[PDB]
């Protein structure tokens, strides 16, 4: 038995001064993780470009919860579709960064792409990268995913610049809002409000406030 | 350069002059033929040298000019740097080869308008508003040229001064121009007329553009 006790008014509150109607409760997902004790506890994606984006670098920093060994392996692999494009694997310990050494808890996997496919509103261009955690000889301990997008994103000359080229940002701010469910957002509605925004010459959303 | 007296009367009335070398090469094709040219760049230097060693010492030259409309050149850039170098108490400027090259330190376009652009090839004229926040620009704008003043005209006038105002960068300009370059002519009787191009037998000529 869970027993939880909401409050409606907190010092929290007062950093919580939307426009918008007041509510309160559990109103997002309860859900209930099962983690190995030996876990990926954080991981880091970036994708870094050459000057016309004909290659890039896909780096992800993995972090471990747990008793560090020798055996452990991360292996990232990038997935387009059904076809591996990239894989790197490597045994945890990050490399130097001060005077008491580095992260034996850390590992960054660098992963070549050449000519990756780009990400953008106008074409949404996604791979799967998995991070497995593993021992040397490819026990799988648990496997963490994200949809990778590969972009830049810079301010360059006083220009934001998506993938080398200037943005012109048709935006919208959006609250989470159902005239029935009050705050409770569901995929239903999320996705309704994607499509007309985009059947409607919008690129962008601000997640106003919050 | 002017009549050496001009500068005294300014001196002592109080108005602001830009002072300008005599080059201007603009019937050539392309603007920039001569002043792109290194066997020119003595010839030019003088020009503008000479100019700086004689006027550098009046109060009211407070910019100096590399002329008018000659293109933009490698002469520009050179001539550029030695002013900066001999007068380092003087801004420079100059409109050739789209009024915001690396020979100036003002961003100083000739007829180009208040919110519209006009986007010719190589030599852009942007609205003044537009110009001051491309990317990268940084430059005051002081228009050498605008508001062409030819007979019935000065249409718009007051669009420049409220756009002058408004923008800190926008500093104002200079009125194409003072007066009219018409010329004494005489009937049968004696009787005094004003004439333009053309009336002399000139030819070719650009006929009532001299005013
Ligand atoms: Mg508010
Ligand atoms: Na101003
Ligand atoms: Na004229």
């Amino acid at each position: 038995r869970l027993a939880v006790m909401v409050l409606r008014w907190s010092d929290g509150s007062y950093l919580e001064d939307q426009d918008m109607w007041r509510m309160s409760g559990i109103f997002r997902d309860v859900s209930l993780l099962h983690k190995p004790t030996t876990q990926i506890s954080d991981f880091h994606v970036a994708t870094r470009f050459n000057d016309d984006f004909s290659r890039a670098v896909l780096e992800a920093e993995v972090q471990m919860c747990g008793e560090l060994r020798d055996y452990l392996r991360v292996t990232v692999s990038l997935w387009q579709g059904e076809t591996q494009v990239a894989s790197g694997t490597a045994p945890f310990g990050g490399e130097i960064i001060d005077e008491r050494g580095g992260y034996a808890d850390r590992v960054t996997l660098r992963l070549n792409v050449e000519n990756p496919k780009l990400w953008s509103a106008e074409i949404p261009n996604l791979y799967r990268a998995v991070v497995e955690l593993h021992t040397a000889d490819g026990t799988l301990i648990e496997a963490e995913a994200c949809d990778v997008g590969f972009r830049e994103v810079r301010i360059e000359n006083g220009l934001l610049l998506l993938n080398g080229k200037p943005l012109l940002i048709r935006g919208v701010n959006r609250h989470e809002h159902h005239p029935l469910h009050g705050q409770v957002m569901d995929e239903q509605t999320m996705v309704q409000d994607i499509l007309l925004m985009k059947q409607n010459n919008f690129n962008a959303v601000r997640c106003s406030h919050y | 350069p002017n009549h050496p007296l001009w500068y005294t009367l300014c001196d002592r009335y109080g108005l602001y002059v830009v002072d300008e070398a005599n080059i201007e090469t603009h019937g050539m094709v392309p603007m920039n033929r001569l002043t792109d040219d290194p066997r020119w760049l003595p010839a030019m230097s003088e020009r503008v040298t000479r100019m700086v060693q004689r006027d550098r010492n009046h109060p009211s030259v407070i910019i100096w000019s590399l002329g008018n409309e000659s293109g933009h050149g490698a002469n520009h850039d050179a001539l550029y740097r030695w002013i900066k170098s001999v007068d380092p108490s003087r801004p420079v400027q100059y409109e050739g080869g789209g009024a915001d090259t690396t020979a100036t330190d003002i961003i100083c376009p000739m007829y180009a308008r208040v919110d519209e652009d006009q986007p010719f090839p190589a030599v852009p004229k942007w609205s003044i508003k537009k110009w001051l926040s491309l990317p990268g620009e940084t430059r005051p704008l002081i228009l050498c040229e605008y508001a062409h003043a030819m007979g019935n005209s000065l249409g718009g006038f007051a669009k420049y001064w409220q756009a002058f105002r408004q923008y800190p960068r926008l500093q104002g300009g200079f009125v194409w121009d003072w007066v009219d370059q018409s010329l004494i002519k005489y009937d049968e009787n004696g009787n005094p007329w004003s004439a333009y191009g053309g009336d002399f037998g000139d030819t070719p000529n650009d006929r009532q553009f001299c005013m």
